[PDB]
């Protein structure tokens, strides 16, 4: 009982996953509202992605550095390598203050590289021959004291694909749901679990049954549900057909008693709530500074998402109310659309051409006035 | 406007041609020519580095500045000298008594002093700081005189007392009470009051408000024992054992800023000192 | 330690101040309240 | 400790009115200013006369000046000469207008 | 630069348009005069003069106007250009052109901050010259140079690239002073 | 003087709480020619999901250039009286004659 | 030009059948992605420090999502690191990762 | 490479209740720096949100001027005394909070209950002292707001006396350039210096201003979903009856164009006015 | 939604003169600071394009005159410094003119590169009363601001011309009370005159875009050789271990370095982050720190010399 002493106003919450870098987890068809005049009369100076596709999100170290750039307490349990990689990982989240404690390194194992078995005929491969260091984590090395202090937990999918790590994190579930912790589960499917929506719903259902918060991308909510899309996907104009409110009774059928709110979004364009008295949506900017390596949209996700964690977490009695809520909302576009623009001032542009540019080690990268040259 | 007593602005045309000796000196030095020839043509060329040296060569050395018709002392005074871009000489508003001088096609002459002995003198005994009472009967020369003299009347003006600012008796029928003056300061900024509203400050210190010989105008005395006394400009509350619990001030904005400058400007020479 | 001045300022009381605090506190800490001064002046102004 | 004087403060040292405030402290002390004025001239001539490359961009009357005060207990940098820690690189001027 | 009334100023700083006072239809002023100056100068002439100014230019009129107007009757010169400011406002709708509580004045803007100044200022439009006496010609630097033959002193005139004058009253100053040094420094080196 | 222009002033404030924002800023709109009440206002936001906001910003949509600059006598920064706003042309003539 | 060839998922099959004596790298892309962009970058510099001591080619996963299924792709930038001798195993490595790992692999594995 | 950089060059925490930050900002192109610098001090002072205490609610007496028992001080300087503490909340609503001390001897100070979010930054600040034996019971409303001073006051049900809240959490901001121009350009940098009352550090009222500032200007870039011969032809001309032209011309309508912009219920408001009228102007007009 | 947008007004008086209204219910001091930046932006921030040099093939100098043409050369330069022109790419670009006969050379004369397009169509360049032949080159460029003709030097035929490159003419902006009582909201309208080489609402939105360009540096991290590169963490510390003791230091962090929990919570909050501070910090002042036992500071001091020899300021004298 060292909680009077040690515990401190800013609630802790505990990201459990994977740490990688730039990592993503599927991307499918989108739409998103942008000003369709602009972009002809800046056609020679715009990126503007040809197809648009939109990643889900990134992995949990993402989440966590942007809480603590808001301001929360976060820490990251999860396993890495001691190998150059991981230890350069660990550095960049303590710089950026998300608490390490919680990590642990281990000799053996290696930071990305999973050793595989060259399998069947058909390249079916295996990956049993080694795990790598992330998805090889046991139970006995979850550290319950950081679960103990910890009032949100967070988790994703991905930390279910493997088959040891799926139990283990279904433990770090249960433990703190018994000590008294709110989940939070990110429905962010990968690239395997797409083929049929039947063997979806059946993989997540455990975790879907024991979560508090629960959030999904329209296209998932599709997918999970049953409809299918009947929209353009690339045309020149706005028209409602996208970015439809899904009525009350398509997303009742997966309800179940212990689940407070459910998100579903369409990107920062919109973002709909849906609770058991109440349903409704909110309107955002998604017309944002892109470059070639950031068109994916993989930093909003990040950012929408520790917004409503923020938010939720330092007001904890109105989960529920129709009010916060919509409050919470605006706070998390606003969170989505800082984050996207600052990537593009940092990573930059591909050199278009005439790239004489010096090199770093590994790769070449301009500013946006470079861009825009003449020839 | 901008520039110190003891500064003033030379065109850097000007400049090159009375330091170049100097910055002679200074690109051999520093090994960037190899003789005087060869520097003569650097400064011809306007290099960017020419100027760095003049900056260097002209930071402690003084220079002295008159006007044509130098009918007393103050005539010529010495100042340090600050680079500008312009073809004209830059002067504090205040030193213009001494040169009788006006901005409206008046002329100046500057000289630099070259010996040791005579830059000395310059800094020592020409410079506007220690030159601040004329010679005649003991007055001051350099004090605030047009446009500065019309802001310091109206911060002290003052507000409408009766008729000007009700409309009907009050007797049929100001209210911001502040704490420190640095709030008072703060509201002026965010809008809340104006500058000529009346307002009521707390004061910690011992009574030096100007004010005329008058006693007070009603004094209400409680059982208990606490009594109130007020007069116009101030509030005095006192108690049996007859000791001040509490004084305020009735004021305006515009009064507690000039105190706060003249205070903090001795402060802060003080602390600079250490 | 200074007075509080209640009423208007015009410029002989400007001339029996920098004289009063001329031989209180010296030449050096004038020239300092001068142009701190003349700041406000012109910034009322 | 009043609350907000730090500018000010920064701009006396910066500004070179810390030069000012010592000649008057120092003549605070001599009845005859003019003696005090030679007495100065000499000791400058004597440093410029023992190390004459060390001057040029560093004053030798600072120097005297500078040297008075850090004796008497004040500490002040040698010949009041202080850094631009900002400058933007090589051959950058600042206008001080 | 001057004006037609014995006004007459050098410049001290051009400012960039955004930092410019501004009026109540956005426009930013191009010169700004100090008002100190007509109580002690005289001249009422130039208020007169700067508000038909604005009249004029709105309404697109010219007018030629003969001097000592009095004689027909009293105030005619208030007459006139109250009556044209009055129309000007009311043909182009800009009602800040005459003000009924203070004509000529209106309330205008500060490009720093937004905020607006507290008393009304006066605005117009006069006629401002340039004169022929410029800084170019005035600026000149000496620095050794050439000398003359009987007396051997330093060259008179910017064309003759020479020297400046210390003379009589100069010195007297210097002695007041009690700076020897210096001074023969001048008469001798 | 300025008694009496604060009096003015604070009647104004008075009558916009009171009618509300639409009926007040439409003088300055002579071009709509539809009910501005309160209730009226109500009605359109149950039949059209239209609310006070949107609604006058229609209104706006339909006023000149030269109606705009009238109505910056109304502006919170630099306010004018309210007498010489609605003056009529005989009477300013008489400040001259 | 670019030493970096896109290839079709049946040709790859060949090549594993195939004998091979320096190693294969294959890399899963994808348009849309970004880090994939940066990725095809590093990648290409590798081309030039092995010089024919490498075959590097890539495949898209958008039109061939059976293959990569098979072959287990989990997330975008993924690269499989493929040997000669057909005993010793590969590796999969996610995420964009440094040079001198992917340096060291090659040698060492 | 030519891209904006923030370091804090300066800083200093005086007590508990006073903070000090300079910042700095990267080369700027001219014009930038006095933009960014009068924005941000705007932002500082008035966006940023604060908690203060708002009513108190004191329920042994009822009269208006009396010191009470033991406290040896007023009543109207405790409720001084208690609008300069300090507080840091993350609060949407209202709360409550109550002081409750039974003391002989009393130093007031930090027996503020609170809820869970809200939080102290000086204990010792002091509310009161009381000299004799006696329960002090106080009850309290608190709330958060942007340095909006006040409301209305509202209605005094029982002995509540209303507090005039400064929400405001910075206590200074100022703004400063320097320019560094040299041969062909001219770079500039920003300096900020802001105090704070230990609410909040000053770097972090410096990210919250600018976050504010964002805020404000991204309304503007919103998409929303989707689904003259005439002037010189005068009524008189045109042979129009008298007792309708009278009538015309009494209210202003002098040329064609100008009936042409009046309408027809318009017309019924000038009187002596006949619909029939109306059709014979149509007809007049129809000849044209 | 709540705040909402429109333009109220849009008219076209000229080619050359363009005009805009828009509307926008805004907080008590929220209108103020939104108007005064805009404006600022409007009228400052906005870049253009225009013509920098012209050659002008045989003539002695520009206070000259030719045959057959009205005008001197000084006359003709001046006429072009008012060119309307609109382009989006940086850099500079070429363009001639090669009109010939009795006539006037206007602006359709002048033959383009691809991204430039001229606006007016209209604009009169000179006026050509003989049969002559008119040839001149010209350069354009996009900038910011005004240019001074620094470079008076030039090669033969070519003279420059100080082009203004802002777009906007004029701007203003107004208040007004929404009347809402106890909360008090407010209204802004904001006007744009442009010279039409943009329409007022893209001079609206480019401002918008350019003032968050201003302020979204802040959010960025401190700055405390290659920018523009994912890896600048792993490439950072690679050096930082391996160029100095006392410097890798720094790397190290007290998460690593294992405690009790109830130890490292306390330190954490006590601004203790990293080794380097632990060192520094006295031992006296970790009794300094609250909840901070007699106990703990032999702990720290057992695992801490396990881990590493030195004791900086950890050493009491
Ligand atoms: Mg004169
Ligand atoms: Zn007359």
């Amino acid at each position: 009982e060292d909680i009077s002493f040690s515990y401190g106003w800013p609630p802790l919450v505990c990201c459990f996953g994977a740490a990688q870098h730039a990592f993503v987890p599927s991307g499918r068809p989108s739409n998103r509202l942008v000003d369709h005049e602009w972009h002809e009369r800046m056609k020679d100076a715009i990126w503007d992605p040809e197809k648009f596709t939109r990643a889900p999100g990134g992995c949990s170290s993402n989440v966590a550095v942007a809480l603590a750039s808001l301001g929360g307490k976060v820490a990251f349990m999860g396993k890495l390598g001691d190998d150059d990689f991981g230890q350069s990982l660990v550095y960049f989240m303590n710089i950026n203050k998300v608490q390490t404690r919680s990590v642990r390194l281990d000799s053996k194992k290696a930071t990305a590289i999973t050793h595989m078995k060259i399998g069947k005929r058909g390249g079916l491969r295996m990956t049993t021959t080694k795990p790598s260091a992330e998805d090889s984590l046991l139970k006995s090395e979850i550290n319950i004291d950081v679960l103990k202090e910890a009032k949100m937990f967070y988790f994703n999918t991905f930390s279910m694909l493997d088959p040891n790590m799926r139990l283990t994190t279904l433990r770090a579930t249960k433990i703190s749901k018994k000590l008294g912790g709110v989940v939070f589960y990110d429905v962010n499917l990968p690239f395997p679990l797409w083929e049929s929506g039947d063997k979806a719903k059946t993989f997540i259902q455990q975790a879907w049954d024991l979560a508090d918060i629960i959030e999904v991308t329209k296209q998932e909510l599709e997918f999970l549900c049953g409809i299918k899309p009947s929209e353009r996907f690339d045309t020149k104009d706005n028209d409602r057909s996208k970015f439809t409110h899904y009525p009350p009774e398509v997303i009742a059928p997966l309800w179940h008693e212990n689940l407070k709110v459910l998100f579903v979004t369409n990107g920062t364009s919109k973002i709909h709530y849906y609770t058991k008295e109440h349903n409704s949506a909110v309107l955002g900017l998604e017309d944002v500074p892109l470059t070639p390596y950031t068109s994916d949209m993989s930093a909003s996700g990040d950012g929408i998402i520790a917004g409503i964690i923020r938010m939720l977490t330092v007001q904890p009695h109105l989960m529920t109310d129709k009010g916060y809520l919509e409050r919470t909302l605006k706070y998390a576009i606003s969170c989505g659309v800082v984050d996207q623009w600052l990537q593009a001032r940092r990573l930059g542009y591909p050199p278009k051409e005439g790239m004489e540019d010096d090199v770093v080690p590994d790769d070449h990268g301009i500013k946006s006035v470079t861009e825009r040259e003449y020839r | 406007p901008s520039l110190s007593l003891h500064r003033c602005g030379l065109p850097r045309e000007i400049a090159i041609e009375l330091f170049q000796t100097f910055v002679i000196r200074g690109l051999i030095r520093q090994h960037l020519a190899s003789n005087i020839g060869v520097a003569k043509s650097k400064i011809r060329e306007k290099e960017p580095i020419v100027w760095e040296i003049l900056q260097e060569v002209m930071q402690g050395h003084p220079v002295l500045l008159n006007r044509a018709p130098t009918l007393h002392r103050l005539g010529i005074q010495a100042f340090q000298p600050v680079l500008v871009e312009g073809r004209a000489i830059c002067l504090h508003p205040l030193v213009c008594k001494g040169f009788n001088a006006d901005f409206d096609g008046d002329q100046m002459a500057v000289h630099v002093p070259l010996s040791l002995e005579a830059q000395v003198e310059a800094r020592l005994l020409m410079f506007s700081h220690m030159n601040l009472l004329s010679p005649a009967i003991g007055d001051p020369i350099s004090v605030p005189t047009q446009d500065m003299l019309i802001g310091l009347y109206v911060l002290t003006s003052g507000n409408h007392r009766g008729i000007c600012v009700n409309r009907y008796n009050p007797c049929n029928r100001k209210e911001p009470f502040f704490s420190n003056s640095y709030d008072a300061i703060g509201a002026y900024r965010q809008k809340r009051i104006n500058l000529d509203s009346p307002l009521w400050l707390r004061w910690r210190l011992d009574q030096r408000v100007i004010a005329s010989r008058e006693t007070p105008i009603e004094v209400h005395y409680e059982s208990l024992g606490t009594f109130y006394e007020i007069y116009g400009h101030y509030l005095i509350v006192r108690s049996l054992k007859k000791q001040i619990l509490f004084i305020y001030i009735r004021t305006t904005v515009g009064h507690i800023a000039l105190y706060r400058e003249i205070e903090e400007a001795i402060q802060g020479f003080s602390r600079a000192y250490s | 330690n200074l007075v509080f001045h209640n009423k208007a300022i015009n410029g002989t009381a400007m001339k029996r101040l920098i004289s009063r605090l001329i031989d209180h506190f010296g030449m050096a800490y004038t020239s300092h309240i001068l142009d701190q001064v003349k700041t406000l002046g012109f910034q009322q102004a | 400790r009043i609350p907000f004087l730090e500018e000010q403060v920064r701009k006396i040292r910066d500004g070179g009115k810390l030069l000012t405030m010592d000649i008057h402290r120092l003549l605070l002390n001599e009845d005859n200013r003019f003696d005090f004025v030679n007495e100065i001239a000499a000791e400058a001539k004597q440093y410029v006369e023992n190390n004459r490359d060390e001057y040029g961009a560093k004053k030798a009357i600072l120097h005297v000046l500078s040297n008075r005060m850090n004796d008497a207990g004040v500490y002040r940098a040698e010949a009041y000469m202080e850094s631009d820690p900002f400058k933007p690189g090589p051959g950058y001027l600042k206008d001080e207008l | 630069v001057a004006g037609r009334h014995g006004n007459k100023g050098i410049i001290s700083k051009i400012l960039p348009r955004q930092d410019m006072p501004y009026l109540q239809d956005g426009r930013s002023v191009d010169m700004v005069f100090n008002p100190l100056g007509v109580p002690s100068r005289m001249n009422v002439g130039q208020i007169f003069e700067c508000s038909l100014g604005l009249a004029g230019s709105l309404l697109d009129r010219h007018y030629r106007i003969a001097p000592f107007d009095e004689r027909y009757e009293q105030e005619a010169s208030r007459k006139l250009v109250f009556s044209e400011l009055y129309e000007a406002s009311k043909q182009t709708a800009n009602p800040w052109v005459f003000e009924p509580e203070y004509p000529g004045k209106s309330r205008i803007f500060d490009g720093r901050t937004g905020n607006p100044f507290e008393q009304p200022v006066i605005i117009g439009k006069p006629y401002i010259l340039k004169l022929i006496h410029q800084v170019d010609d005035k600026i000149h630097g000496r620095s050794s140079g050439h000398y003359a033959l009987v007396t051997q002193q330093p060259l008179r005139g910017r064309a003759k690239q020479g020297g400046q004058r210390v003379g009589e009253m100069e010195v007297w100053a210097l002695e007041g002073f009690g700076v020897a040094h210096i001074l023969q420094e001048m008469l001798t080196y | 003087r300025h008694l009496y222009k604060k009096e003015r002033l604070q009647a104004e404030k008075e009558k916009l709480e009171k009618i509300g924002p639409i009926a007040y800023y439409s003088e300055w709109v002579q071009a709509w020619k539809k009910d501005t009440s309160r209730e009226a206002i109500q009605k359109h936001f149950e039949e059209t999901g239209e609310d006070e906001n949107t609604q006058l910003i229609e209104m706006f949509c339909h006023q000149t250039d030269r109606e705009y600059r009238i109505m910056m006598g109304t502006d919170i920064r630099i306010p004018r009286d309210p007498l010489a706003m609605r003056m009529r042309e005989d009477q300013i003539k008489q400040i001259w004659g | 030009d670019y030493l970096v060839k896109k290839v079709s998922a049946k040709d790859i099959q060949e090549l594993i059948k195939g004998e091979r004596n320096v190693p294969l790298i294959i890399d899963f892309y994808a348009t849309w992605c970004g880090p994939c962009i940066l990725m095809a970058q590093e990648l290409e510099m590798l081309a030039v420090e092995y010089e024919s001591n490498a075959l590097i080619v890539k495949v898209d996963t958008d039109d061939e999502y059976e293959f990569a299924r098979d072959m287990q792709v989990r997330g975008l930038p993924t690269l499989y690191f493929i040997s000669p001798d057909p005993n010793k195993d590969a590796i999969r490595t996610e995420g964009l990762i440094p040079i001198q790992m992917m340096r060291d692999i090659i040698n060492n594995d | 490479t030519r891209t904006l950089q923030w370091k804090c060059v300066e800083s200093r925490t005086d007590s508990k209740r006073l903070y000090y930050g300079r910042f700095i900002l990267s080369p700027l192109m001219k014009g930038q720096a006095d933009t960014i610098g009068i924005a941000m001090r705007r932002a500082l002072l008035g966006e940023i949100e604060g908690t203060c205490i708002t009513r108190v609610k004191s329920e042994k007496v009822p009269h208006e001027y009396s010191t009470i028992t033991g406290i040896q001080e007023s009543v109207h300087e405790i409720l001084m005394n208690l609008k300069e503490i300090i507080l840091r909340s993350n609060l949407y609503g209202t709360s409550d909070a109550s002081i409750c001390v039974k003391g002989p001897g009393s130093v007031t100070a930090q027996d503020i209950i609170l809820p869970p979010y809200v939080e102290i930054v000086d204990n010792t600040q002091h509310i009161a002292s009381l000299t004799e034996p006696i329960d002090f019971c106080i009850g309290l409303q608190i709330e958060r707001n942007r340095g909006y001073l006040i409301k209305t006051p509202h209605n005094f049900q029982d002995g509540s006396y209303p507090i005039d809240a400064v929400f405001m959490p910075v206590r200074n901001a100022n703004h400063s350039i320097h320019s560094y121009g040299n041969g062909n350009e001219k770079q500039e940098i920003l300096f900020l210096e802001i105090w704070t009352n230990g609410s909040l550090t000053p770097k972090e009222a410096l990210h919250e201003a600018s976050r504010n500032l964002i805020d404000l200007f991204i309304p503007f870039l919103h998409m929303e979903e989707d689904n003259i011969a005439l002037k010189s032809i005068f009524i008189d001309q045109s042979e129009l009856p008298s007792r309708i032209y009278n009538c015309l011309k009494m209210s202003n309508i002098y040329t064609l164009l100008d009936l042409l912009n009046n309408s027809q219920e318009d017309l019924m408001k000038i009187e002596h006015f006949r619909s029939e009228d109306v059709k014979r102007i149509l007809g007049i007009l129809e000849k044209y």
